[PDB]
């Protein structure tokens, strides 16, 4: 059972029959036989951890499956190819997946289309570093989730969209996304819990407004002092709003140092907080 | 007094419990995530069998 | 500061309750589902078993047819303690529900696959005798 | 005695600290488990229904040999 | 001489930061000339140039105080045009200044002889441009202050901008 | 690949074959072909975000599917259409769901029927704003859940019923539900801690009784002092029962202000507490 040998015989049968070979009936199965062959090949390719070859093999069995009329099990093959290349050392992980969604989409399977769609936007960012397309996918994907009643997942993607949107200067578009995901979270008193952080992020995101977009966003926020979750959202914000409205790059830089105690500041927060820390000095020196 | 300096670990111990609780559940997510792509894809083939078995019915029955 | 800490931290002990109480609420929704879902998967597993059976018959047919400030500050701790026990209650129900289902997923994945093959083989023998 | 009152505070905060974060986990938890709950509501659907597709197939095949 | 684009920068050393003079390059202007910075159709300011082997050709550096007064930013586009004073009406003879501790960090109640101030003031800020409402820094006995021109009188017509000379009195 | 074209072909084939075109064997296969057509159409109408069209399309494929004799996979379509209309701009959202339940219900599928039944009572409330019809659904649905030994879900619905029943006016009919959901909650040590709020709600709900229904409901509750969970339930209640039995509307409103410290109040509580505040004021000036 030689790999490259299978890759050869598979080619020997993947072709419209003719002459005495064609005989009486065609070969809608020949193409299928070839698919099974290439699959058998990619198997041992994945064995020796040669992934690359395994992936390129699955691409073959998959492409062939289409030339047979079987989009379903075909697309699944494209997925196997994607998982291979992904874990592998070469690229192609992006092509196989695109070629997978076009199928899960045309067929009528959006649940799964979005399942691979998020994986896609996740690779097009952590790898190719192509946020301008990643966001597009995170969004269209969240749309599909939001149509499968799947609310949570939809928000999972939206957070990605706004999250990386504010890290690209799209501060306003970000707060807007946070407002939407914030409204579609209160309907479920089981989400009341996370609907805070959204207000924190949205109030932090600033499109260089001169009004009190944040002092207003923090106001819209219903909070009660005795509350706990809430003390981890607006409480800090107010103090930051005062430190900004008073061009004091000390009270803000120290309040962010204190909050960093009760609540550890992740990467995002950090980057943005620093952007505001510079808007203060910049306003002092404008 | 001492209860303060003591009870401190009464939670640091739980902080570990959830650390595993958060992981356990997440481990199921991937087990169900893959099962979601093999189970749904499974019936997908069943659809091909439903159509094939339906036709074998309008010819031999 | 001295008093701004013996009281502020005292407010933290009071808050330390809702903190570990809101956790229960978050745990309830989880458990309530883990339990609801547990029973669901039971009827779900029946699917992999129901198909496992029919397919065997379906295959056969296709084969046959094919041929006092500190006093309270000390009490709040006791309160947290009493709640810590609860965190253990959910931690176990969540745990025992996780392990019992993970192994269930295994059986599901197994039979599901086992049947998938029978469908493919049958689909390759049926599609030809189409029309 | 001051020394004990100050040392007290030191241990209390170090305690207060570890607490707040443990609470942070449940928040993310309720957001994960729920995001998974919807991922199962469709499973139960695709399962007991697949039983119908297969049941209809195995039935037609039987009445195709007798 | 008609005007050219420049890029605002930061003051080289602290020495030139206490002279209240726009530090420029020796490949553009020369020490002794005056210019009028333009930030917008309704914002005209006048400073004094002082070359330095650190300034990059095609850019003018301003001190912290100046940037706050003229409202300048580090890295903005500005138009600089040579300005010629008229020693017939802009000759300062009596200019009232509003002095106050620049940094509230070091505020004392000690006495400061004014006579000595007006003496060292002209001995350092001679042949320079000063406008009404302008903000700068005064180095008096290793002590930093914040001057604020309130009124300027020529050799009595009150002018907006003037040119301090040797025989210029200061209050 | 044009939806508008498919919608036409489908129509051309969906019709009880007449004349020679019919012969002997009907068009049980033709009707199915049409269903597949409309399905493909609804599909591209969903990628285009034309929702309305997508929903109406699924409605077509579904109705026809019924005309084929396949209630199961039909109802399934009805649901797809509901999910479309919901996250859409037209209506039909309520119709498709009722048309889905009639099927899951007469087919022998109550589990899923209740699953959509609660979705229904949820839409008829968060959209149509028809509380009285929603309660009727939340109730009839909880009956099914409780039948599938899914006590957990059953109560999830009952809480809704009583909850909005106290908002309408049905304070009594609310406490009765809290009493039932309370007795059938102790049989599960996993709801002990939560069994408090029930007694708090039931004791707060007053149908203008003059006796001590509340002073009795609070006594039925088992509490001590070294408990902290119970602190957020009856301890407050008694104070409120005393503020009511002494026509002192400032001590009731002061205690609610204090309790709003150790256990921050929600919308529900607020509304009802104020209702009790007015009964007191109205007894004072009389």
């Amino acid at each position: 059972a030689e790999a490259m040998a299978l890759l050869a015989e598979a080619e020997r049968k993947v072709k419209n029959s003719q002459s005495f070979f064609s005989g009486l009936f065609g070969g809608s199965s020949k193409i299928e036989e070839a698919c099974e062959i290439y699959a058998r090949a990619a198997n041992m390719f994945k064995m020796a951890k040669n992934w690359s070859a395994a992936g390129n093999a699955f691409c073959q069995a998959a492409q062939l499956h289409l030339q047979l009329q079987s989009k379903h099990d075909a697309a699944t093959c494209f997925v196997d190819a994607g998982n291979a290349f992904k874990k592998a050392d070469p690229q192609e992980a992006i092509n196989c997946l695109m070629r997978a969604i076009e199928i899960y989409t045309d067929m009528g399977r959006f649940t799964i289309a979005a399942k691979h769609h998020i994986s896609i936007a996740e690779i097009y960012e952590t790898e190719l570093v192509d946020v301008e397309k990643a966001i597009a996918h995170y969004e269209q994907s969240a749309d599909y989730y939001k149509g499968e009643e799947s609310n949570s997942s939809a928000n999972k993607c939206l957070l990605k969209v706004a999250g990386y949107a504010a890290q690209l200067e799209q501060y306003q578009k970000a707060i807007d996304i946070y407002e939407q995901v914030g409204t579609s979270a209160m309907d479920s008193p089981l989400l009341k819990y996370s609907a805070k952080d959204y207000f924190f992020k949205a109030a932090l995101c600033h499109f260089c407004i001169d009004m009190l977009n944040a002092k207003l966003a923090v106001q819209k926020y219903e909070e009660l002092f005795p509350a706990f979750s809430d003390s981890r959202e607006c409480k800090l914000m107010k103090k930051l709003l005062e430190a900004h409205e008073e061009q004091n790059v000390d009270s803000y830089t120290e309040s962010v140092k204190e909050y960093d105690s009760i609540s550890r500041l992740d990467q995002w927060l950090t980057t943005m907080l620093l952007r505001i820390k510079k808007t203060i000095q910049g306003d002092e020196e404008d | 007094n001492r209860r303060l300096q003591q009870t401190q670990a009464q939670v640091d111990e739980v902080v570990d419990i959830m650390r595993v609780n958060v992981d356990k559940v997440l481990e199921r997510d991937q087990k169900l995530s893959e099962l979601d792509d093999r189970a749904d894809a499974l019936q997908a083939g069943a659809s091909q069998f439903e159509t094939s078995a339906a036709k074998l019915k309008r010819k031999y029955w | 500061r001295a008093d701004q800490l013996a009281d502020e931290s005292l407010e933290s002990t009071r808050r330390m309750l809702q903190l570990v109480e809101e956790s229960k609420d978050a745990g309830i929704r989880t458990l309530v589902m883990l339990d609801e879902q547990g029973e669901q998967l039971d009827r779900v597993e029946e699917g992999m078993n129901h198909i496992n059976q029919d397919m065997k018959e379906a295959e056969k047919n296709l084969k046959d047819l094919g041929k006092a400030r500190e006093n309270e500050m000390d009490e709040n701790l006791e309160q947290v303690s009493g709640i810590i026990g609860n965190l253990r209650h959910m931690a176990l129900d969540m745990g025992n529900e996780i392990d019992t289902q993970n192994r269930q997923i295994d059986r599901i994945m197994e039979k599901a696959d086992s049947n998938k093959t029978r469908i493919d083989e049958a689909n390759q023998r049926a599609t030809k005798m189409l029309g | 005695a001051l020394s004990e009152i100050e040392t007290r505070h030191s241990e209390i905060i170090k305690l207060e600290n570890s607490i707040r974060e443990l609470h942070d986990m449940f928040m993310d938890m309720a957001m994960l488990v729920e995001s998974q709950g919807e991922m199962i509501d469709r499973i139960e659907y695709n399962v007991e229904h697949a039983v119908d597709y297969v049941e209809r197939a195995v039935s037609d095949t039987k009445k195709a040999v007798k | 001489m008609a005007g050219r684009s420049m890029q605002a920068a930061r003051c080289p050393t602290d020495e030139l930061s206490l002279s209240n003079c726009a530090v420029v390059s020796e490949k553009d202007y020369q020490s002794g000339q005056h210019v009028i910075v333009r930030t917008s159709p309704n914002h005209k300011y006048i400073f004094t140039l002082r070359t330095h082997p650190s300034v990059v050709p095609g850019s003018v550096a301003f001190s912290l105080p100046q940037r706050k007064w003229a409202g300048l930013s580090i890295g903005q586009e500005i138009e600089v045009a040579l300005y010629s004073f008229d020693k017939a009406k802009q000759c300062i003879g009596t200019m009232t200044i509003e002095i106050d501790f620049l940094q509230k960090k070091n505020i004392d109640s000690n006495p400061y002889d004014t006579d000595k101030m007006a003496a060292e003031f002209i001995q350092q800020f001679n042949n320079q441009a000063f406008s009404v409402g302008q903000q700068l820094v005064f180095s008096f006995n290793d002590k930093l202050f914040g001057l604020l021109v309130k009124d300027i009188e020529a050799m009595r017509q009150k002018i907006e901008v003037g040119l301090v000379v040797g025989n210029s009195q200061v209050a």
